[PDB]
Parts: C-alpha cells; structure tokens; sequence
C-alpha cells in the first residue's frame, strides 16, 4: 500500500517522542524537593536521636 | 349501541383496575426477557472502505 | 444465547415532535419507552408513595416497639471484666 | 423451522378439540362463524389455545383478524417462532 | 451477518472462528508464559513477609524478605 | 461517500426550536418564581452555608471570625 | 549546564531580611519564602518517615499492636500538628499546637 | 506469586480483547479460563502460606498519587481476610468461566464476554488486595464499571441498557458516599494507608465540622464509609439496582451479583473493623440498615414470578443478614456467612441458569412446572442449594445464619432486638419463597408449554462440573471452616479483623442462648415450608381475593413491585432532577433570565439606541446649527455660570435627568 | 534550546506557508505538519531539561521592548505554565491532522491561523511581564474568532463569534484597566516586583475583582458560560478542540498566576464567593448537560462543569488542591480534545449533531465505540485516569478547606456519571436506525493515529501521575507560601 503524506512525519515524531521521553525521564536526576527534604529529614532525625 | 359502548367502557375500566401487575410475556415477544437479545442484522446496511483520503 | 428476530423498523416522525422528546429512551426498535419507567402502572404515583410511607412507618413503629421493650434492661449476665485493669495497657492505656 | 403440514395438523387438532365443533367437518379452509358455527368468543378462545400450543404471542388486532382456520395456518406458518 | 463480515473489530466479531485458532491459542499460551516471568520475578523481589511462617511455605524458595523488616 | 443522514423535517424543526428557546421567554409567574428561587435564593443559601462553615471553623480554632464579601 | 544531580540548598534563612518589613527587599522576600517552603517540606518528610515506621510497627506487631506501637502513634500524631499550608478544616485538637 | 494472582485475569482479558479475532470463540474462552484457573491455584497456595502459615505478604510498586502527604500507592495487603476473599472470588470466577464456556456456545460474542468476565475478576482482585483507600476505591469503581459493561452485554436490549445505567448510577451514589468517607479519613489522619489508619484510629476522639454540623469525626467517617457500602451491597437505601441488574446473563449474575461484587460492601466493613469499632452509633446504624434490608428483601422476594428476580432478592436478604452481623461487632461471623452465601448463591444462580438455558430462556416460574422428572441433576443441585440457603441442619447455611441470629438475640440493645425480630421473620419468609420457587419450578404439575417440554436437556459437562463443586462446597465448607473462622477465640484472623473486648459476645451467645431461641430458625423454616405447600398446591381463593378485594390487590402489587420503593424513588427524585435540567437550568436560566438580561436584551437595546442616535443626523443644516448652539449654550451655562449653577443644581440630579430623558 | 526558539518555530512555518501558492496543497499540508511536529519535539526537549527543585523561573530571557517604563519583554517558565506549553504544542499538530482530507477547501489560511494561534499560546504561557501577558492574552482573540466565523458549519457561526469576541473583549478590557493601575502604582509591570509589592486592601479588592471578571469570562462561571456551548457548536472540530483544551486553560492559568499570589487578602475575602459560584455552576451545568440534544453542546457543558471544578479546586490553598487543579486542567484539555474529535468524526461521516439520528454504532464502528467509551470514562473520571487523579486531589483539598463546598463538588460525581453514560448509550449502544443512517465507516488510519497520543497520555497521567505531580510541587508550595512568612 502507498503511504499517506502525513504517515512518515507522524511515525518519526512518535518514535522520537517515545525515545526522548523515556530516555530523558529515566536519565533525569531525581533532584525533587521531596527527595531532598526526605534526606534532610533523615539527617535531622538521626542527629536528634 | 350507546349502552353497549358504556358497558364496554366500564368493562375496560374494571379490567384496567384488576389487571395483573406483571403479566406473563413470551421471552421474544415485545417486552419479554429475550426481546431484542441477539437480533438479526438489518438489511440495506453498507460499510464503506477508504472513507477519508488525501487524494481521490 | 442464539440469534433472534429482527428488531423491525423504528418510528420515523411524521408529526411535530414534543419539546421533551429526549425524555423518550428510544432504541432502534418500534417499541420505545421513556427513560423513567413506572414499574407498577396500575397504581398512581401518590398511591405508591402512600404505600411506601406506610411500609417505612411500619419499620419505624417496629423500631419504637424495640425501644419500648428495653431489652438491655433485662440482660441476664453482668458485664464482663477483664484482668489487669480491664486490659488498659493492652488496649492502649498509659503504662 | 416448523413444517406447514405439521402446522396444519396442529391447528386442526386445536379446532377439533372443541365442544361446540363437530370433528368430522373440520378442514384447513373452514370459517368459524360460517361452516362449523362458533361465535366471536369461541374464535378468540381458539386463538388463545393456538398461542398456548405454539409458544407464540399475537397482537390483539391480528388475533381478532384470525377468524378462520386458513387464516390461522397462514399466520402460524408465516411466523418464524413457531 | 450480511454486513458484519465487512466490519473489523478487535474482539473478533459475531461468530469468530479463525481457521488456525488452535495455533493462535498456543501462541497466546506461550505469550502468557513469557509475560508472566518478569511479573513473577518482580513479585519475588517486592514481597515482604515480616513474620516467619509456622510451616515451610513455597514462597521461601524464591522470596528472601522474610523477617528482614523492623520499625526502627 | 453518501453518508449524510436522511434528515427529518420534524426532527430538524424540534432541534431548531430547542436551540431557539430565547425567543419564548416572557417573564411569566413560573419563570419569575424559578429565577427567584433557583437563580437567587439557592445561590444565596449556598454562600451563607459556606460562610457559616468558615465561621464555625474560626470558632473551633478560637480565632476571630474572618471577613468575607 | 548542571554539574551533578543532587540538590544544593542552604539550611539558613537568607540575610538582609527584615521580619518587620519583609516586603522592603524583593529578593530577600522570595528567598525567605523559598526557605520556608524547604523547611515545611523537611517537616513533612519527617512526618512521612514517622508514618512509615508506624505502619511497619502495625504490620510487624499483630493483635498486640495497641501497646507496642502506642509511642509511634503518639509521635506521628504530634508530628502532623503543623504540617499543612491550608489544612484549616482539620480540627485544632489534631492540627493546632 | 501474588502479583501473578492479581494480574493473571488482566493478562488473559487484555490478550483476548486485543487479539480476539485470532483466538476465536473457543480460544479466547480457553485462555481466559486457564488464566483464571491458574490465578485460583496461586490463590490457594497463598491461602496455605498466609492463613495456614500465620504469615503476611506486603507489596508496593509505585506511589501513584504522590503529594505532600496524600500517601496513595499501588500496594497489596495480603491478610487472612484478603486471602479468604481471594479464594472466594477466584474459585467462583473459574467456575463461572467454565459455566460460560458451556453456556455461550451459541452466543456470537463469547470472546468479548470472557474478556469482560476476566477484567472484572482482575478489578475485584485489585479491590480485595487493596493496601490503601485509594486502591480500594479504584477496585470499587472498576468492578462497578465491569458490572455495568456485563449487564448490557447484549447492547441491543433496551432494558439491558437501562438496567446497566441505573446500576452504575446507584453504585456511583455509593462511590460518592465512600469518597466523602475517604476524604474525611484522610483529613483526620493525614494518611490513606490502612496500616497507619488502623494503628492510630483509637487516639482521635475529637469533634468535626461537616456541612455546618458538628459530628464526631470517627463516627462521621464510619457512617460515610457505610453509605459507600450501601450502594455496592444493595442495602435498603440503594438496593433498587440489584433486582434490575438481572438483565445480564446468568453467569454475569452468578459471578457479580451473587458472590464477588455485591459482597464488596461487607468486605470493606470487615476490612475497616479497626476503624468501625470506635463508632458505636455507626454500628447501630449498620445494624438497623442490615435488618431493614433483610426484611425488605425477604418480603419482596415472596411474590416474584421470575427465577432470577427471586434469587436476586435472596442475595439481597443474605447481604442484609451479614450487614447487621457486621453491626453486632462480629465480623468473623459476617465473613463466614459471606463465603457460605457466595458458595450456595452461586450454586442457585448456576442451576437456575441451567434451567433457563434448557427451557429456551423461559425465566418465568408461572410456565415452569413439572421439571423435576426432566431435570434430575439440575433439580438435585437446586434442592441442595435451597436447603443450604434455608439453613437445613448441619449444611453450610446452618453454621452461618443460626449464629448470626443467636448473636442478634444476645446483643441486648435496641438495635439487637430490632435485628433479632427482623432476622427471625426474614428466615420465615426466606424458607417460604425458596420452597415456593422449588415447588413451582420442579414439583408443581406442568404449566409450561409443550414446545419447551419436548426439547429440554439437562446441564452438559462444563455446566455440571461447576455445579458438582459448588454442591460439595455447599455441603462441607460450612462445617470445615466453622472452627477456622467462627470458632471460639481463634487466632486465624490475626490482625485482619479487630473486635473490642467489650463488644465480643460470641461465647456469651453460645453459652447463654436458650435452646428454644437456638431452635427458632428451624421451626420458622419448617412453618414457612408448610405455608408454601399450602399456598401453592392446595388453594382456590387467592385469585378471587386479588380480583375482588381492592386492599388485597394493592397489597399483592405492593409486595410484587419491589415495595413500590423503586417506583416512588425513581419517579420523584429522578423525574424532578430531569425536569430541572431543562425546565429550570436551561429554559428558565440559560436560555431565559441570563440570556434575556445578557446578549439578547443587550443586543436589542443597543440596536434601538444606535437607531435613535442615528436619527439625530437628519441631514439638515438648521439641525446642525441648532446642535452647535445648544453645545455652546450648555458649555456657557455649566462653566461660566457654574457658581450659581452649582449652588442650585446637583450633579447627580443633572445626570439622573439626562438618563430619564434617554429613558 | 530556548523559549525564544520555541516561540519562533511557528513563525517560520507560518511565513513559509504565507509565501507558498494555494495550488500546492500537498506542500502546504506537509510543511505545516512538519513545523508543528518539530515544535512539539522541541518542547519535549525543553521538558527533558526542566529543573523541578528551584522556585525561580527557569529559562528567563530578557528583550528590550520599552527601555523606559519597565515593560521589557520577559520570557520564562516555572512549572505551572510548562505543562500548558507542552499541551498547546502537542494539540496544534492534531488540528492540522484533522483537516488533512479536505484541506484544499480550507486552504493554507487554516494552517496559518492555527500556527499563529500556537505562537500566541506559547507567548502567553511563557511570560513574566503583566502587560505583555495581557497583550498576548487578548491577541489570542483574533485567530479563534476568525476560525469560528470562517470555518463554521452554519449561519449561527456569526452569532457565536460575536458573543465570543464581545465577552472576551469586555473581560480583557477590565483586566487592562486593572493592569495599568498596577503599573502606575508600582512603576513596573514585572511579575517578580508585582508579587513582592503590597497593595491596599481596597485596592486589592478592586484589582482582584477586575482580574476575576476578566478570567471568569474565559473559564465559564454561572452568568458568563452561555457563550461557550454556542462557540463549540458553531466552531469546526479543530476550532472546538483548541477552544476547549487551550483557551479555557489559558483563562484559569491567568487567574491562578496573577490573582491568588498577588492579592492574598482579596482571595481570602472572596473565597466563599467563588466556592458558591463553582458549586452552583457544577450542579446546574451537569443537570443541564443531562437534558441536551446536541453532542457539541453536551461536551461543551461538560467542559463548563469541569472548569468550574478546576476553579473550585484552586482556592483550596493546599498542595493537594492546587496540584489536582493543574492536573485536571491538563487532563480535561486532553479529554475535551478527544471527545470533540470523536464528535467531529461523527459529523464528518454523517453531517448531523442530533443524537436522535445516531444509535447502535457498535455493529458498524467498533473501534470508534471503544475509543468513545474510553474517553467518556475519562470525562467521567474513572479511577486510573488523569481526570480522576485531578478530581480526587481537588476534592481532597476542598475537604481540607471547606467540607460543605467539598460535598457540593463531590455531588458532581453522580451527575457526571449520568449524562456521560446516557449519551454514550444513546450514540453507541442499541440498534441501527437504517432509515436515518444506512452507510457507515469505522475510524480510518489517520483518525486512529490521532487518538493514539490521547489514550497514552490519559493512561500515563492516570496510572502514574508522579512525573506531572513532581514537576510542580515546588511551585505549588511557593504559591501557597507566598502570602505568609511563618
């Protein structure tokens, strides 16, 4: 079958979206305020106890 | 015929008063338990292929 | 379980529709019924309400009879007392 | 589907099993009022018995329309749930 | 039906009997066996049993998080 | 293809009448009562109840009741 | 570009911030707000740690969980006293010092 | 193993629903059934490990909803109660899958049917093994969705669509109540985890502000959770969906509205026992609602002329029984009765479905007489299940309902007295209607049409294998599990079920209940059986009374038509809400006052004002010179003479006169 | 990888299309789609480099607009605007993909208008200047009005466009008065200074009233929602997608960004007012959605109800409430876009909107039935969906703040499970009406692909909302902590 004009750009951008999202989100450092405050709270609790 | 009509009306009212709350209905009959369960496909229905295309 | 009869031709409107026809839960069948159906067509809505109120009043009267009975006042055994201060520490009391 | 000969035989049995009916003069093409001499209420009783035997429900208008053997056989044979 | 044979549905359609349904079902069995392996390994890794069982149990063969948790 | 619905004149008239209800408003007794009950009274009661909830929270907290519009 | 993936913040209120006139310095205002947010998050995470150890106490101790985890219950309930930002619907018996 | 238990139905359902064109009607059935069977085998192994090994398995995958302290998670709590529910759900699901294989052999959409069955099994397993309230809610409404989908399985059936929408709306009202309860619990405890909530449930005894009312926080949360359990268990408040949910096929009814879904409210009440034990008023409300529901269902099921309707009302009555068994602060008894009811009610539904399938989908008892000879095995199964449901001595129902009645008697309280009265009368009515159904379906001389009698065949092998297993369970499950679940001081439940020391009356009932009060259920059952025999088989006056006595006809209609409760509630509330949607909200406000005072009136007024302004430009040089002269004169008067003008006139008055001139 | 580059990507494609003959429709379509997809990928690359730890605006860029008067152009994101930028940039290529079949009749002006709208949306969401934010806020008025008027189905498009333009213009004009007053008072329109400067309580009340009017024109409240159903009905399917998932979200964004932190005391004073408005709007709009006959009207009123739920969730000034508001904003953008796409597919196949003609589409459109069922579930906020995540977090915040308004909002669950189910059953379940409709076609490859990202996004944001939640906790905490210093 003959592919539509939109099919190639749409499939390339879908594959690029999948790879970019997966690789970037998994390789992004976990620098969230939640984890930072969890580490700080653990240190403070260890100091207090 | 006039008193016949009044008798018919009175009998209809009496029947409407004393009719069964849930009268028996054949399952495939209109209002039954099997009504429109797995109906046969309607006739004169067409499925169109290649509806939306960039070029015709 | 098994194929049934064809539903038949639906109703093609030939007269002006009522201004509330959306309150007619019509299938593709020639036998449509409103989205709100009264299961007991023989009785009126107010008569059904009166009968339901009578039933609920029977429930309330039986509850009032239970209250008037005072079964707790005729209990045949003293309340059970557990050892070690009625399990204060086990239940969570201050030790 | 149920054969037209069996439909005819069962309808004739229903008609013949009637008090005010002479079983000899029952033919697939007789009329209730004319040939074997029944009134309207006997006709609707016979229609109800046919319904009960054949496991089918007829609308009231068509039940009134059924007034003779030939009509009864024709309707029951045309019905697919016989 | 007459027109239902031209309608593609994910779950077969009316009276779906493919010619190779046996082979397809065998392939589906193998696919279930394949997909259940990572789930089983993740189960064995994530299970926590703070209490040692009274009797030896099948989960003691693969799960090791038995009595390794404390509230401190 | 020829997929356009077989438009029914009466169904289309019903749709147009439904979407053109603004011409039929006449400020009758029923319309005035409905507007005054479900357009004014009910929202006012909801607002009063919400303010009452806030003031009950203030009383339980011991704070000074808050100021609202 | 960022150097490494671990957060670096200071555990001290920003200087040149006047509590009497917090709105005099915009930078000081915003940094003080950020520091208050960080401290509240630290308190929230401490309460979460206490809650986790409480739940594992309740799981480890069986029927006799009311006396073995009583200290953890009290610790968690006093730790959740001032966690929230807009939890004014919570009763003061559990949300007010 | 445990994630395999939870997700095996999901894998089979997803594969059969995404590749059902390749598996077919037989391949999809085989796949779903084998997935559910392996899930059940793993559930039995988990039962060994957890309940019989005194262990406990905990799991956690992802935070799901993660906020400052909204501690949702994809956890799995495997306690003894969770495992018991796992066995019930998985075993009933496997038996229903086999029954469906043999039942939908002529239905075109068997693959989709099996996909729906397996996805509902997965949702129910997620509900049962819920670590926290959010996962419990997800399972709740997922099973609600799956039941809605399965009810209108024949989407072409108009009443099936109606019933599915009604059932899911009632379950949505229940979900609204349960979500309010979850919100209150989270506000109180700053957590949704069951472990933390149950650990710190006793400490808070403060008040609470809700809807401008001051209520106890614990009692409020428990009452809202019970309201959530009302919709799913079909209690007196929101039971209208259960009888109407019979429009779905019989395997649907048996699996969903007899064993797994409709017992989710009872399961949740037992689960939250450490939270419900500190709300005596909530327990009182639970007892009252359970007793009322049991009596209402028992009376309603008397005059039903439909097998599925009768068995659905029996299910509702048993659910009310176990609900007020929970309200006597005895959840171990309630879960035992839940399991026993699952067994024998699934048996009844499967047997009735076999009868209906063989009788060309008759479903009406008025045309079902004289089938005892033509249905030996099916009648045997129906008899076993009916005797168990009545509580024939030493069957599976004798070990569950009798103890419930004894506890209700021994609970010396107003609620206990109410529950005891209604439970005894409901036992009487249950015996009556079960024996009436048995007589009408099998022993009354033939009333069916000759068309169905000729072609009637008893249940085939895959419809009989589930029946045999369910009969064995309905024989021996009650006896085997009595010491395990309802025994005296058993540590089997461990910490899954919590009962306060002051609320335990099991030993008190066992060693205090007089022999006559112990034997009341048997006497009431046999009296009801005799009454059923008298009414059905030797009686020639009931029809004449119903046709010539207006009060008798009204009473018959009242008891036949669901106590008129469905009609009254539906008509009044739903019709009022439907009328408000168009008569008030749309026509009177959206297309009325808002639009009249909005774009419509504004457009008309601006059109007429623009026209009037344009009338000023009359094209007359004299008019233009006049306008110039008025402009100059007004400027002179209002600026040069402004001292006297301000001493005399006011700006407000001048502008008001201008506006009044403009009308 | 900068916000200026993100803004400039639609401009280049727009210019290229402007300078291309209309006879090369294939080239026009391909270039427009390529530009939209390139911008989407560029925004994703901006996503993989977003810091969720800091509270400062991340990619601050300064341009000299007016050297005096301090109205310099500031471009920046902080975490709340970011997901809206991604949402607009993702939704734009869907609009081009929709009109792919009959784009010659639409012409290159269709794609040019949508690209200009994308440019304006990115400019609005990436802005740290109050005056320039208002400039682009009211700039979005041109392309949407032109789209609705030119590519409307019937002659009521004129009235719909008139209502939309007049309402939004009135709101924007009052907002402009308030913004100019703030500029004169503070000496600058910079967002940081406007946040760090005080206002008098009377001045706060008046400025908040003006801002509330402006934004309540956009987010449909009780008196000013009647312009939205007509706009969706008369706009094309792509225009409806944009107006549902983009412009209302713009309005609620502007409200949440410039009203809550700028005027704390005014928000506290007016909090019960918006609670009662939102509860009344939710109940009334759900009930009037129940009794509707037009598909576009049904989904438009669902939009009104869910947007009122959003605005009932913001003043629950806590992390749960505000995070749920933002999450349900994104989820409702996706769900509204998907539902309007389904209705547009139905209209394109069969040129009618009344549900009386439709029925029994399972037998002919099973893939469409499955997609419609999933998206009606998402609109219903079934657990395991992004709409459920947002709604439950909003309800948690509302119950922590005010139990009565929380219960009133939770009453929306029963009503939203009613009209969604009843509409789905009407359209999809039942028997075919061969007299009305007798030729049918299931979803083709293009439409199926268009629906793929919506399903994936909804499932990912419902099952695992951790990414979206953690990308905004810092901003939510700072926004709630703005007023206080304790």
């Amino acid at each position: 079958r003959k592919w539509e004009d939109w099919e190639l750009p749409c499939y390339i951008t879908s594959f690029l979206t999948i790879v970019i999202l997966g690789v970037g989100l998994n390789a992004k450092p976990d620098l969230t305020i939640e984890t930072w405050a969890h580490e700080k709270a653990l240190e403070r609790l260890k100091i207090e106890n | 015929p006039d008193t016949i009509d009044r008798l018919i009306a009175d009998a209809e009212a009496s029947y409407n008063k004393w009719r069964h709350p849930d009268p028996y209905i054949v399952p495939w009959a209109p209002g039954g338990s099997k009504f429109t369960r797995n109906p046969a496909p309607p006739q004169g229905i067409e499925i169109v292929y290649d509806y939306g295309r960039e070029d015709n | 379980s098994g194929m049934g009869l064809p539903v038949g031709k639906h109703y093609i409107p030939d007269k002006p529709l009522p201004m509330n026809e959306e309150l007619l839960w019509d299938n593709g069948t020639p036998f449509p019924e409103p989205c709100i159906d009264r299961i007991a067509d023989t009785v009126g809505k107010y008569e059904a309400l009166a009968w339901l109120c009578g039933g609920l009043s029977f429930f309330a009267s039986l509850g009032l009879l239970a209250v008037w009975n005072d079964k707790a006042s005729k209990i045949p055994f003293t309340p059970k007392v557990y050892p070690y201060d009625n399990l204060r520490v086990e239940l969570g009391g201050e030790p | 589907h149920l054969s037209k000969e069996e439909v005819i035989q069962r309808v004739l049995a229903v008609v013949k099993d009637f008090p005010k009916v002479d079983p000899s003069k029952v033919t697939p093409d007789v009329h209730f009022q004319k040939d074997l001499g029944l009134d309207s209420l006997d006709n609707v009783e016979i229609v109800m018995a046919l319904e009960e035997e054949f496991k089918l429900e007829i609308p009231d208008k068509e039940a009134d329309k059924i007034d003779s053997c030939n009509l009864a056989i024709e309707y029951i044979a045309n019905h697919p749930m016989a | 039906g007459d027109f239902r044979t031209k309608v593609w549905s994910m779950t077969g359609g009316p009276y779906c009997r493919p010619k190779h349904w046996k082979r397809n079902t065998a392939i589906a069995m193998f696919g279930v066996v394949l997909v259940c392996i990572p789930i089983a390994m993740k189960s064995a890794e994530l299970e926590q049993r703070p209490h040692h069982p009274v009797r030896p149990i099948p989960s003691q063969l693969w799960c090791k998080n038995f009595g390794t948790k404390d509230y401190e | 293809g020829g997929m356009e619905a077989n438009k029914n004149k009466f169904i289309e008239d019903w749709g147009t009448a439904r979407e053109n209800l603004e011409f039929n408003f006449r400020w009758t007794r029923r319309n005035l009562a409905l507007v005054g009950i479900f357009g004014i009274a009910i929202p006012v009661l909801v607002y009063k109840g919400i303010v009452r909830e806030f003031h009950m929270q203030d009383e339980d907290n011991g704070r000074p009741y808050r100021k609202f519009m | 570009g960022r150097k490494k993936g671990y957060v670096e913040f200071d555990e001290s209120p920003p200087d040149d911030f006047d509590p009497a006139n917090p709105y005099k310095d915009p930078v000081a205002m915003l940094e003080m707000r950020e520091y208050i947010v960080r401290e509240k998050w630290i308190q929230i995470e401490k309460a979460k740690i206490i809650r986790e150890k409480l739940r594992w106490c309740y799981r480890i101790e069986g029927v006799n969980h009311l006396q073995k985890c009583r200290h953890l219950v009290n610790q968690y309930l006093e730790s959740t006293r001032g966690i929230g930002w807009g939890k004014d619907g919570r009763h003061p018996s559990l949300h007010a010092p | 193993m445990y994630l395999l238990i939870v997700f095996l139905p999901l894998i089979g359902s997803s594969f059969a629903g995404f590749f059902g064109r390749f598996l077919g009607s037989e391949g999809s059935a085989i796949m779903t059934t084998t997935c559910v069977s392996f899930s059940s085998i793993l559930s039995l192994i988990a039962f060994y490990e957890v309940a019989l090994g005194a262990s406990a398995c905990y799991l956690r995958i992802a935070p799901w909803i993660s906020s400052e302290m909204f501690d949702a998670s994809w956890g799995f709590l495997f306690d003894s109660l969770t495992v018991v529910m796992l066995i019930v759900v998985t075993f009933i699901s496997s038996l229903v899958h086999l029954y469906s294989i043999s039942y939908m052999s002529e239905d075109p959409h068997s693959p989709r049917f099996m996909c729906y069955l397996s996805i509902l099994t997965f949702f129910m397993l997620m509900l049962v093994t819920g670590d926290n309230f959010l996962q419990l809610f997800l399972g709740w409404e997922g099973v609600g969705l799956a039941s809605y989908l399965l009810i209108h399985f024949w989407f072409t059936r108009l009443q099936a669509d109606k019933a599915a929408t009604k059932a899911m709306l009632v379950n949505r009202v229940g979900d609204f109540g349960l979500a309010l309860g979850i919100l209150g619990c989270f506000t109180l405890f700053q957590t949704v985890d069951f472990s933390t909530i149950f650990a710190c449930a006793s400490a808070p005894r403060n008040s609470w502000i809700r809807c401008n009312m001051r209520l106890n926080a614990i009692t409020l949360i428990c009452i809202l959770l019970f309201i959530g359990a009302v919709g799913k268990s079909a209690q007196i408040g929101s039971h209208t969906w259960l009888p109407d949910a019979m429009e779905g096929p019989t395997p649907v009814s048996a699996l969903i509205h007899a064993a797994t879904m409709v017992t989710a409210g009872v399961f949740m009440i037992a689960r939250c026992s450490p939270l419900f034990e500190y709300s005596p008023t909530a327990l009182i409300v639970i007892t009252f609602a359970g007793a009322m529901t049991s009596f209402l269902a028992a009376t309603t099921g008397i005059l039903q002329n439909d097998l599925k309707r009768v068995i659905a009302y029996s299910t509702c009555s048993q659910l009310g029984y176990m609900i007020f068994a929970c309200g006597i602060s005895n959840y171990s008894v309630s879960v035992f009765h839940l399991m026993n009811h699952a067994f024998f009610k699934a048996l009844l539904f499967l047997s009735a479905g076999s009868v209906i399938h063989a009788m060309s989908d008759e479903q009406d008892m008025r045309k079902m007489g004289g089938l005892a000879s033509s249905f030996p095995f099916t009648y045997a199964m129906m008899l076993m299940g009916s005797l168990s449901l009545i509580g024939f001595p030493f069957l599976t129902g004798f070990y569950s309902k009798d103890v419930i009645l004894e506890l209700a008697y021994t609970k010396y309280t107003i609620s206990g007295n109410f529950a005891f009265w209604l439970g005894s009368v409901s036992v009487l009515f249950t015996s009556y209607y079960s024996f009436r159904s048995l007589f009408l379906t099998f022993l009354v001389p033939t009333n069916s049409f000759g068309r169905d009698i000729l072609r009637c065949h008893d249940a085939p092998i895959p419809m009989a294998i589930p029946l045999i297993l369910l009969a064995l369970g309905s024989l021996f499950v009650g006896y085997l599990a009595k010491d395990m679940m309802i025994g005296l001081g058993t540590n089997f439940w461990a910490n899954s079920l919590f009962v306060l020391p002051k609320n335990e009356i099991l030993a008190e009932s066992e060693f205090a209940a007089p022999t006559i009060t112990k034997l009341i259920p048997i006497l009431f059952s046999t009296s009801g059986a005799s009454v059923a025999y008298n009414v059905n088989l030797v009686a020639d006056q009931f029809q004449r009374a119903f046709q010539t006595s207006t009060f008798c006809n009204r009473l018959y209609s009242f008891f036949n038509k669901r106590w008129f409760f469905d009609q009254v509630l539906n008509d009044f509330l739903v019709r009022s809400f439907l009328r408000f949607g168009y008569e008030v909200s749309f026509e009177a406000l959206d297309k009325g006052a808002i639009e009249i005072l909005g774009p419509y009136g504004i457009s008309y007024t601006f059109r007429r004002l623009a026209e009037r302004i344009s009338q000023l430009q009359s094209g007359f040089v004299y008019h233009y010179a006049f306008a110039m002269l008025l402009g100059l004169t007004l400027f002179v008067t209002f600026f040069c003479m402004w001292d006297s003008l301000s001493s005399w006139v006011d700006n407000r008055s001048s502008f008001i006169l201008i506006v009044s001139s403009f009308f | 990888f900068d916000l200026s580059g993100l803004i400039l990507c639609p401009v280049l494609g727009s210019i290229i299309l402007i300078f291309i003959p209309n006879s090369r429709i294939r080239l026009i379509r391909l270039i427009g789609l390529c530009a939209s997809l390139i911008t989407f990928l560029y925004s994703l690359v901006l996503w993989i480099q977003f810091d969720p730890s800091t509270a400062k605006f991340q990619f601050v860029e300064s341009l000299r607009w007016l050297p005096y008067e301090n109205i310099n152009l500031n471009l920046g994101i902080d975490g709340l605007s970011f997901f809206f930028v991604i949402l607009t940039t993702f939704l734009i290529p869907i609009c081009i993909l929709v009109g792919w079949s009959g784009m010659r009749s639409y012409g290159k002006e269709y794609i040019i208008a949508f690209l200009i709208c994308e440019f304006l949306m990115i400019a609005v969401f990436c802005m740290l200047d109050l005056l320039l934010f208002y400039v682009f806020f009211e700039s979005v008025l041109i392309p949407m009005f032109i789209i609705i008027g030119v590519w409307g189905s019937r002659q009521r498009k004129i009235k719909a466009a008139y209502q939309f333009f007049l309402y939004t213009l009135l709101g924007s004009v009052f907002m402009l008065l308030a913004i100019l007053l703030i500029l004169f008072q503070t000496g600058t329109a910079d967002l940081q200074i406007s946040l760090t400067t005080e206002f008098s309580e009377r001045r706060q009340i008046f400025l908040w009233i003006a801002f509330f009017a402006a934004f309540a024109v956009k987010v449909p409240m009780v008196p000013v929602h009647i312009w939205l159903p007509e706009a969706h009905v008369e706009a094309p399917t792509a225009g409806s997608v944009i107006l549902a998932g983009i412009l209302s979200k713009l309005g609620t964004y502007g409200f949440l960004r410039f009203s809550i932190p700028m005027f704390p005391e005014a928000t506290l004073c007016f909090t019960p007012f918006i609670y009662t408005l939102s509860a009344i709007a939710i109940i009334y709009t759900s009930l009037t959605t129940l009794r509707q006959i037009d598909l576009k009207k049904i989904i438009a009123y669902s939009s009104v109800a869910h947007m009122n739920l959003v605005t009932i969730g913001m003043f629950s000034l806590n992390i749960q409430g505000i995070g749920g508001s933002i999450l349900l904003m994104l989820s409702h953008g996706l769900v509204l876009s998907a539902l309007f796409l389904c209705v547009g597919v139905l209209y394109d196949r069969h040129k009618t909107r009344l549900v009386r003609y439709y029925g029994g589409l399972v037998s002919t459109m099973p893939n469409f039935s499955t997609i419609f069922f999933f998206f009606t579930l998402a609109n219903m906020s079934l657990p395991g969906t992004s709409s459920f995540i947002g709604e439950f977090l909003i309800s948690v915040g509302a119950f922590q703040r005010n139990s009565l308004v929380a219960t009133l909002a939770a009453l929306g669950m029963i009503l939203g499970a009613a009209y969604s189910l009843w509409l789905y059953n009407r359209v999809v379940s039942g028997n075919l009406k061969a007299d009305f409709l007798h030729k049918f076609s299931d979803l083709n490859g293009r439409e199926v692909f268009i629906f793929i990202p919506f399903l994936v996004g909804v499932v990912r944001m419902g099952v695992h909302p951790k990414v979206f939640l953690d990308r905004m906790h810092t901003y939510v905490s700072n926004l709630v902590q703005h007023g206080k210093f304790n």
